């Protein structure tokens, strides 16, 4: 199949690497510590 | 909305990031094997 | 058609559902079922005469589908809610006594029953 | 474990909400002593 | 061949809309209530104690 | 203490607020976020002791 | 020409094969009605359009091998 | 013009907005999009803290979590009826797979020294046969190395590749006249039922993706 | 002819479909037995139970059995 | 060619066989869907779901026979 | 040469065989954990990681050899 | 040529092999639900000597496997 | 020549089959000790060493049929 045989191997990679190492870093730092941020502080209501 | 709080996972994720430079370099040379097509 | 017994008390009486937790696993009964005698373990146990339901938690006993269904249960104490955070201190005591420990079997059996108490 | 203590100890453990009443709680305590024999010559009586 | 598979998925968004909006409505109202109690109920309870 | 009274009788949240205006007048909020994001924990006890923990499993 | 028409005799009469197994799985639906029932009778009201869910579905696997074989068949 | 890129480009595009225009003033109370990624968090905040439950359980919940959600935006993209491979593409899938094997053996190795390969000796058995349980431990070790990515990857393609042959099908079964469409709604209803399948396989198989190599992460992590 | 030959060696591949029909009836039976023996009396209920998963167990039997003469024949 | 596009209809066929597990597979999961809730009654609520996901999952590896068969056959 | 291009789609047809064991699998470690779920009905929370490990693991030597499958196909 | 079509029909053959150690991991599988269910508490001792199993059941095919690569490559 | 030369790789893959029954056949040892243990709690310490001879002896059969196969592949 001609969709499983490209050369563009390396070309795809980079750019493939490329969005995840955005997710990661992007998750790690942002998105994840302001959902953590939503239950502690639904807490510290809770317990204020 | 969006706040940043670092994360030192960069010597907590070193044999994951190994892996990939590896990885990087080998599949460049089986894409080369391919790629005399 | 329910028969649910106790020494002191033949508690509730036809009764439409009964759930049992049993060394079958759990089990319904609904009208005609296989005339079956199983152990009651201690229990967390639904009785339903139509939709009107009567909780009870159950100290183990004996369930027996009889050929006539008549559903024999027979048990020693029980309602589950008014059972029911005292359990939480018998907890600690119970955890007490598998510290120490046939007493062995007593304060495991504790921690059991505390736990399925606990479920509700 | 032997299947009539099992349930006789669920019961007891079933004695202890913190609502319950004297007779629940004499239903399940007795303070009676098996008067152990042989033959005659009887075991001295240990507490049930 | 491809508009084929586009009747497929538009059949596919035709009982999401059915189905499952109203579901994910009366989920997120489900959550949006219980985190709202929760919250007002934290809020009276130190009222009381104020008072007290 | 009337004042208190007063203080929750011109504030009730109970829709939004932002954890911003949350974490400026408690930077505590934000303290223990980063503690925990720090760590590599991400268990808030309360948040599953007094509020639900949304698994199917 | 004749390569072609072999082709199809006995490819349809491969595809045969996996029929079988339809075959026995109905059956395999049908003993737990049996024996579901027989351990409650009331339960069966509820029941029998589940075991007909089963057994049609079962039965529908049956049902793309042997278009298959029709197909390898007729053409 | 590269179609791969320009989908990747895509899900990273997907993701921003789930925790932005989903999320709406910061609500106490939440938002009615963000309430999904409220529930996704926790169900693998407790499937992490269940599976390698170490104090570095949510250390490697980052790299759980994008993992997660680039495989579940992917078999979104996927599912479009006019888009290119993604996970299709099987050689991003099962070389991202290799390498998390090989950040494995090599985690394995840093964290326990040469003694490592004390791991692939299982249990207490004869010597005579000690051995032997090392090598078809060792070959099982690596099996999770092509495992964890051919499963993803074919269950996507086989999908979507069987949906386009039914359809191609059902595009010479309706150049036989509307008369044989009476009664020809079953084959569009098969790959309807497809196309709820599609989406199904893909989260479970996100859900595998993510289960499992939290499983061979304990197994990293903690030597025996 | 070859195409002779392929309908007499295909018309044998056929026959192997049957197979899975008659041990699918056996189980029926056999759970008509283990219901009839643990009850008794579910007997009236399960009689009409039994002989129609009898017929659906043939039934799939009997497909692969018509496509054996199809080909058998022509 | 007439070979190798009689190796195609017959391997098609071949591919067919594959359906016959995953026909038994369905019924599997109903049995024990059946079996179950002749024991308990009530559990069928939270089962239910769980008993179309299991007919689905083994049907799911058949579509990966049904695929390789189809490409044979129709492409 | 045709007889090397037969031999591909011929071999692929063969291959597509095994996969049956892994459909027949899947079903069985459903029927495990309903037949669980009936007799104990809370303890589905533990078991639901193992239920789906069991899944995956049972699959992944059928996928393996679906995977030989591609190699004849597409290689 | 004759042997190159020969290497790619031993390795369909070969492939079929894989079939019941997929069987083998869903029987071990199965036990561990049943004995769960049935203890709510015996697999702490047995999930060691259950994940040997599933290894064992699996590493059967895979010699199945690596025959089916030997032969198509080599 | 052509014909042996094909003859030993193709006599190899058939060879391959036997393994399929020892696949199976570890698993039905292991899934009996788990069910013994999950009985008795206490039968392991007989039952464990013999599970591993169990385990031995049904892999075995797979290994012959593993060695008759390296046989007429590389001989």
């Amino acid at each position: 199949m001609p969709q499983l045989v490209p050369f563009y191997f390396m070309n795809q990679l980079t750019y493939g690497f490329l969005l995840m190492i955005t997710l990661l870093i992007l998750f790690s730092q942002f998105f994840l510590p302001m959902i953590l941020r939503l239950y502690v502080s639904r807490l510290f209501i809770s317990k204020l | 909305m969006l706040k940043r709080f670092p994360t030192p996972i960069l010597k907590v994720y070193w044999p994951f990031f190994v892996a990939g430079a590896a990885v990087y370099y080998g599949m460049s040379k089986a894409a080369d094997l391919s790629s005399n097509t | 058609k329910l028969q649910f017994a106790l020494p002191h008390e033949t508690l509730y009486s036809e009764v439409t559902q009964v759930n049992l937790p049993a060394k079958s696993g759990r089990i319904g009964v609904l009208a005609n079922h296989v005339p079956t005698v199983e152990q009651l373990l201690p229990g967390v146990v639904e009785v339903m005469e139509g939709s009107n339901s009567k909780k009870f938690f159950i100290s183990g006993g004996f369930a027996t589908v009889q050929p006539d269904s008549q559903l024999c249960v027979t048990a020693i104490e029980a309602p589950l809610e008014s059972f029911s955070e005292n359990i939480k201190n018998l907890l600690a005591e119970a955890k007490k006594n598998v510290s120490s420990s046939r007493e062995a079997a007593e304060a495991a059996i504790q921690v059991e029953v505390l736990e399925n108490l606990q479920s509700v | 474990i032997s299947y009539a203590a099992y349930l006789n100890v669920a019961a007891q453990a079933i004695r202890s909400t913190e609502l319950q009443t004297a007779s629940v709680l004499n239903r399940s305590q007795t303070d009676a002593f098996y008067t152990q024999y042989k033959n005659a010559s009887e075991p001295t009586p240990i507490t049930k | 061949d491809e508009s084929i598979l586009l009747l497929t998925f538009l059949g596919f968004t035709g009982l999401v809309a059915k189905y499952l909006a109203p579901a994910y409505k009366d989920f997120a109202d489900a959550r949006m209530k219980k985190v709202s109690d929760v919250l007002n109920a934290s809020r009276n309870k130190h009222v009381e104690a104020v008072k007290d | 203490l009337q004042s208190t009274l007063d203080n929750i009788q011109s504030a009730r949240p109970f829709d939004e607020l932002t954890v911003d205006d949350l974490t400026k007048i408690k930077p505590e909020i934000d303290a223990k976020v980063e503690e925990m994001v720090k760590k590599g924990k991400w268990d808030v006890p309360g948040y599953k002791d007094r509020f639900g923990n949304l698994n199917v499993m | 020409m004749q390569l072609v028409l072999a082709a199809k005799y006995i490819g349809a009469g491969i595809s045969t094969i996996g029929l079988l197994g339809a075959g026995i799985g109905i059956a395999i639906v049908f003993a737990a009605l049996i024996n579901g029932v027989s351990r409650n009778p009331s339960i069966k009201d509820t029941v029998f359009p589940m075991a007909i869910l089963g057994f049609a579905l079962s039965e529908a696997t049956g049902l793309f091998c042997l278009m298959v074989s029709f197909l390898l068949l007729f053409g | 013009l590269t179609t791969f890129s320009l989908y990747t480009i895509i899900v990273l595009l997907v993701i921003t907005s789930l925790y932005t225009l989903t999320n709406n003033n910061n609500k106490i109370i939440g938002s009615r999009w963000l309430i999904s990624q409220e529930a996704i968090y926790d169900t693998i905040m407790n499937m992490t803290k269940g599976q390698i439950g170490g104090k570095n359980w949510g250390l490697y919940f980052p790299m759980i979590f994008t993992l997660f959600m680039f495989i579940f935006i992917a078999n979104l993209i996927s599912m479009i009826p006019y888009s290119f491979a993604l996970s299709a593409h099987l050689v991003f899938i099962i070389s991202l797979s290799i390498v998390i094997w090989l950040g494995n053996t090599i985690l394995g190795l840093y964290k326990h020294g040469w003694v490592f390969f004390s791991l692939f000796v299982p249990a207490g058995t004869p010597l005579p046969l000690v051995p032997l349980l090392v090598i078809i431990e060792t070959l099982s070790y690596f099996a999770r190395a092509i495992s964890l990515g051919l499963r993803l990857g074919s269950n996507i393609l086989a999908g979507h590749l069987l949906m386009v042959i039914l359809a191609g099908l059902t595009f010479n079964f309706m150049l036989i006249n509307l008369f044989t469409l009476v009664f020809g709604f079953v084959p569009l209803a098969m790959i309807l039922a497809i196309m709820m399948l599609e989406f199904a396989i893909g989260i479970i198989q996100g859900y595998v993706w993510a289960i499992l190599t939290a499983s061979y992460l304990k197994d990293a992590v903690y030597l025996h």
